[PDB]
């Protein structure tokens, strides 16, 4: 069975043949890691738009004020 | 405030981003239904909703021009400028009774809850005794910031529990110290 | 055995006839063609390649008491509302064998001498057709007809995303702008369009 | 009212919908407020039910007459189950121009319970010779009114005004002068007995509901291997009374696929049925033993002609979602499962406990619509036997009477398409024996089903 | 018109055929067609987000309706001929027959016609 | 039970009539639509957005002695004086549950070779319409018909002021001056419009 | 369209609601438009002179008239539907129904229809 929850939202969408679908299965199991992890990546961009919660993006923002990267 | 403008990779439509897909297929059909188009479909689908919802609210938050609520806080802080922020309504509460009831600090008196209206909480400030004369007024507070609250003269009249003696529980004076958070728009 | 079934869309009702239609039924097919004399050679049939439009009718009489029932006052008001529907109706009528979207023409009561309750009915139904105004490729034909309506709003569930509501209730799906511009749609969802609750009330356009 | 036009308005919910539904169903409810230790018919009306017994969705009462509401029963008898230990909230007011601050009045609920009643009276600022007694449940106010400080009528006004359903004023002595200015004093000393159950408690209310008549009979969302059992026990014994009541059970919420099957498999009555799915309903848990009210509701209100083999339930989600050979086994065990599919919570195939023997004809008897079709056949015969037992003189032309009776109930049946063809005659065994209320009579009908299963075959 | 092929899919074990070789087992424009024919019938109209609302049936949702057995069976002719007819590959759709093996529990047939099995008139001048 | 009545209002009488309209009433509806045919596709249905006029026609007699009656050639004239009347006439049919404006299209009377005193009637009407030929915002829809008639002369009451009158008998009420401008109306009031007297008689013009 | 919000105001007791804090009680959009309903109900057409002759009703004027019951039953359908018609929001008002409990003394009931309770198709190319 699909781990990735956006993969067993996705098969869903389609018809419902594929209960038994190994292949098709695992299939949207690799789609939805792959959407999983850019929802992740989506909302750690959201982080690096402020100097507050900057994390990594943080030297950009010490980059946009002249402050010594480190 | 004013309107977004979006680039247009980030505004793509649905279709725009399933043809692009299916452009190198040649052999293999692609009719709706197939087993191709159920393998690409919803990744176009979830592209598009992904790129129209996630990623243009992501570019709106940026800016102070069109961010909101902790965004454009943060925003502010950049530049030093803060939104102000609420308080709770104060005031005064004339209690009558039994000269020997004793109120204390804490306790908590409410409007009148009906089904058009919710009842509003106060909490006394001070801890005081009716030993002297029947009457006493006791300092207040709304327990919830915000204009909510600023009650009127005779408003508050509740109170939750039941304390031996006491004849009426009845404001005085209509509260005045609630204010709301600060508009977005001013803040802005 | 036999039985009319007139299923209203845009409003959901599901009509069936108390009356069977009378006298007999009668449906006509014509072929669209036209004629062209030629000299020394005379008359010649070209087809054309177009349908035809064509009409089913026939007349019955709403009885007040009989298997299920409603006055015939209700009923008429119900059909003449029906009359000036732009939305098509679906008409079944199992044993004659006709199935297809059709819209009614023409609608006529009458309350004779006696049997006041009562009201003779003469009705007209036409059949129905709809008009649908890169990358050239051969694709499925858009032969369905779309006759589906929905709540004029709606109320947001659970595992519901704004582009989800929009495919599922107003097509594409990239429409959902449409809904979120709506000042109240604006009002009740939040500022972000991507973040939304189980419930909020949402409009949907048109 | 004076001559001249008057107008209201209310929302479309206010409807008199009740007309037009069927079935009669039957709950012991646990109840925070209303009558104790009797049975109430509700007419189907959420506002009914909401003053007969509150609105608290923490109490059966609500919470499952709800859900029994919503599945569309024309009459459902309600019994407020309890625990004992009974108590009415209850006030006593005192007067002030006495120094010893005589009791003069004694307030107390309508009914048993133990929501927070409270009474606030103050000076009435108008005039010191009235006051304003201003009845409270909770924060919220509840009734207000003005009075004079008589006590004969200050017990007369509170009883007098429409708003006081909840509590009835009494008189514990007379005096002159008004009662003394309180502030929301609580009706202390009162119970709803929902605390602690007991197991036998419910057998109270199966005997009363005995001497009613009623369609089926639904557990109050409780799982209780114990109360199953007497319950089983109990409806089998009506059985035998003639009284056919279809019962609805739910397993625990901890059973698993293997427990729920194994149970309906214990017992396999066809008027006993299991229900194997929890289920939610806006963010609200619903356990079997919870839902198998609404599973109760539906199957009654369906009647005759109805089923429940795919109707959408009002359910949102269902925990337990089965594959096809999941649901294929708890089918199979007599377990009735409600399947999630396209976001709509749909019962699956009618089922009962009854799947073990299935010999032949008795297949028909694994489906609830097939045994509400037997049952109420037997009462309405009931009924009109009941008219000539020993009531009419056992002659042939008494006996043709009843036969055309009877032969014109089963053709009012035919005018309703439930059944295709039908029979009843003389049994003329059973006839060589007659007595006064002896007379005997045979039939068989042949029940028209619904749709359940389509097979295509494409050639091609 | 230029119809492609596609992949075929045992419908009895729910997976794709695929050769020894490991790669899922090519069939026919025709195959491919028949395949497709049994997925959009199986397909609910409406309610699988990926497909517009050309493809698709309905025949689930007919089961809970209260039209009678005739109406019904028209019915099932409307909605299995409309969803097949979309396909460009279909000719025409018809023929059917309903058995009613028991009480209300059915069988039915229907015959299919491809664009290939059109007759075509040789004649030229 | 059945009964016709004709509110008249331009002439304040509400007509009943004394008999029930013979054989059997009947009211088409048909929707306003057009056919247009499409190169290879055929015939379509288009509605057209407007409403139709449809008619209500019946017979009867007007009998000499009977349940309130009168004289059926004073009758006939009454009828055929409102045939010429341009504003419009309430129609008003009980058991056929019809209640709307109509006017009069055709009339016609006949005397039958016995019974020379009664008139045989048949009568036409057609259901009626009317023609309602800055800061753009919504408001209330003009649906209401402004059927209601007022006496050609006034009498001013004791609270009555200039402006009042003009309000309730002229409409928008700073239609005062057509009322004073009249001069049979300055002759009247004073010179000062804004003081009257109750009695004063006053035309409301037209 | 935009319509906008009012302010409740208590029938039974005809006077404003008002909040704990003196201000009155706002309310929503559909509410303001069934408390608008209910007032021009109420107020008698062509009499108060504020309002033009589109508001109002003439139920009142119907009680002296000496139509028969069958008569003065459609014209309470015909005076309710048009007084409450003129509202923008309403769609439709009908399902009249009447019950004269009494000799020569009525109750009626009519079903009042939103804009928002229309259907929407659900299609797009």
């Amino acid at each position: 069975m699909i781990a990735s929850k956006k993969g067993k939202e996705m098969l869903l969408t389609l018809s419902p043949i594929y209960e038994q679908s190994i292949i098709m299965q695992s299939l949207y199991e690799a789609i939805g890691s792959e959407f999983d992890n850019l929802e992740l990546l989506d909302e750690e961009i959201e982080l690096q738009l402020f100097p507050q919660s900057a994390t990594w993006g943080l030297g950009f923002w010490e980059n946009r004020v002249g402050l010594i990267t480190n | 405030e004013r309107e977004l403008p979006i680039p247009v990779f980030l505004t793509e439509d649905e279709d725009s981003v399933h043809e692009r897909m299916l452009s190198n297929f040649q052999d293999v059909s692609t009719l709706e239904g197939d087993f191709i188009y159920d393998a690409t479909r919803p990744t176009a689908e979830q592209i598009a909703e992904l790129k129209q919802l996630g990623l243009q609210n992501n570019l709106k938050i940026a800016f102070p021009q069109t961010s909101y609520g902790t965004y454009l806080e943060w925003l502010g802080e950049c530049k030093g400028v803060f939104k102000n922020q609420p308080t709770k309504a104060t005031g005064v509460i004339t209690f009558t009774g039994v000269q020997g009831t004793i109120i204390t600090k804490g306790t908590i008196v409410t409007t009148i809850a009906t089904d058009e209206k919710q009842s509003i909480e106060f909490e006394l400030l001070e801890t005081k005794t009716i030993g002297e004369n029947e009457t006493v007024d006791i300092k207040a507070e709304s327990r919830i910031v915000g204009t909510i609250g600023n009650v009127s003269k005779g408003s508050i009249s509740v109170l939750l529990g039941s304390i031996s003696g006491v004849k009426s529980i009845t404001n005085k004076e209509d509260f005045r110290g609630g204010t709301d958070i600060e508009d977005e728009e001013h803040f802005r | 055995v036999i039985d009319i079934y007139l299923k209203n869309e845009k409003e959901k009702i599901d009509f069936h006839f108390p009356v069977n239609p009378q006298d007999s039924l009668s449906i006509k097919k014509e072929k669209r063609f036209e004629t062209v004399d030629i000299v020394n050679l005379g008359e010649f049939d070209i087809k054309k390649e177009g349908e035809k439009i064509r009409e089913i009718s026939f007349k019955t009489f709403l009885p007040n008491l009989y298997s299920e029932l409603k006055n015939p006052i209700e009923v008429v008001a119900m059909l003449e509302k029906w009359v000036d529907q732009a939305e098509p109706l679906r008409l079944i009528i199992t044993g004659f064998g006709y199935n297809g979207l059709v819209t009614i023409s023409s609608f006529s009561n009458t309350q004779t001498a006696g049997r006041e309750e009562d009201r003779d009915i003469e009705i007209t139904f036409r059949t129905y057709r709809e008009l649908k105004i890169s990358n050239t490729k051969t694709d499925l034909k858009d032969n369905r007809p779309n006759t589906q309506t929905k709540s004029k709003i709606y109320t947001v569930k659970a595992s519901d995303t704004l582009y989800k509501i929009a495919k599922n209730l107003l097509g594409k799906g990239s429409r959902w702008p449409e809904i979120y511009n709506i000042p109240e749609n604006k009002k009740v969802i939040g500022k972000n369009p991507n973040i939304i609750k189980k419930g909020k009330l949402v409009i949907p356009s048109k | 009212e004076i001559p001249g036009f008057y107008n209201r308005f209310k929302t479309q919910a206010e409807k008199s919908t009740n007309t037009g539904l069927k079935g009669r169903l039957a709950m012991p409810i646990r109840a925070n407020w209303g009558d104790v230790g009797k049975v109430v018919t509700i007419k189907n009306d959420l506002r009914q039910l909401k003053n007969l017994f509150g609105d608290d969705m923490n109490y059966s009462a609500f919470k499952l007459g709800k859900l029994a509401l919503l599945g569309n029963v024309k009459e459902l008898l309600l019994y407020r189950l309890v625990d004992g230990n009974q108590k009415k909230g209850t006030l006593t007011l005192k007067d002030t121009t006495e120094n010893s601050a005589k009791d003069v009045i004694k307030l107390e609920t309508k009914y048993p319970t133990a929501r927070n009643f409270n009474v606030t009276i103050k000076s009435n600022l108008v005039d010191s010779d009235k006051k304003d007694f201003i009845f409270f449940e909770n924060t919220k106010q509840l009734f207000s009114s003005s009075i004079k400080g008589t006590i004969d009528e200050i017990v007369l006004e509170i009883n007098s005004n429409l708003d006081n359903e909840y509590v009835i004023a009494t008189k514990v002595a007379d005096s002159d002068t008004i009662l003394a200015n309180v502030v929301n004093q609580a009706l202390e000393g009162g119970n709803d007995g929902c605390t602690s159950i007991t197991n036998e408690s419910y057998l109270k209310a199966l005997e009363e509901f005995e001497r009613y008549s009623f369609d089926s009979f639904v557990l109050d969302g409780v799982a209780d291997e114990a109360l199953q059992e007497t319950t089983k026990a109990w409806v089998a014994k009506n059985k035998e009374l003639g009284k056919d009541i279809l019962l609805f059970l739910g397993g625990k919420t901890e059973d698993n696929i293997k427990q729920i099957n194994d149970k309906s498999k214990s017992f396999n009555d066809e008027n006993i049925v299991n229900v194997g799915s929890s289920a939610y309903y806006e963010n609200i848990k619903y356990t079997p033993s919870e839902v198998a009210v609404y599973i109760a509701a539906l199957s009654v209100s369906k009647g005759i002609t109805g089923s429940i083999c795919n109707a959408k339930t009002i359910f949102e989600e269902v925990e337990p979602r089965l594959s096809q050979s999941e649901v294929k086994e708890c089918l199979k065990s007599g377990t009735l499962v409600l399947d999630f599919d396209d976001g709509d919570v749909i019962i699956v195939d009618d089922v009962n406990t009854f799947k073990k023997y299935v010999d032949d004809k008795n297949e028909a008897m694994g489906y609830i619509s097939n045994i509400m079709f037997i049952n109420t056949i037997n009462k309405d015969t009931s009924l009109k036997r009941k008219e000539f037992v020993g009531k009419i003189f056992n002659d042939a032309t008494g006996q043709t009477t009843v036969i055309c009776a009877l032969k014109k109930y089963f053709e009012e049946l035919m005018s309703q398409g439930i059944i295709s063809e039908f029979n009843v005659d003389i049994d003329t065994e059973l006839q060589a024996t007659a007595k006064a209320d002896e007379f005997y009579w045979k039939w068989d009908a042949v029940k028209v089903d619904v749709m359940k299963k389509i097979y295509g075959t494409g050639y091609l | 018109l230029d119809l492609k092929g596609s992949f075929l899919f045992d419908f009895e074990k729910g997976e794709f055929v695929k050769n020894a070789d490991g790669t899922l087992k090519k069939c026919d424009k025709v195959q491919a067609y028949k395949q497709w024919c049994q997925k959009a019938i199986l397909t609910p109209r409406y309610k699988k987000a990926a497909y517009t609302n050309i493809y698709g049936s309905e025949i689930k949702d007919l089961i809970a309706s209260n039209l009678s057995q005739s109406a019904k069976e028209l019915e099932i002719t409307r909605l299995i001929k409309e969803t097949i007819l979309v396909h460009p590959y279909t000719k025409e759709v018809g023929e059917f027959s309903f058995n009613w093996l028991e009480n209300s529990r059915l069988v039915e047939y229907e015959f299919d016609v491809l664009t290939i099995d059109d007759e075509n008139i040789v004649i030229d001048g």
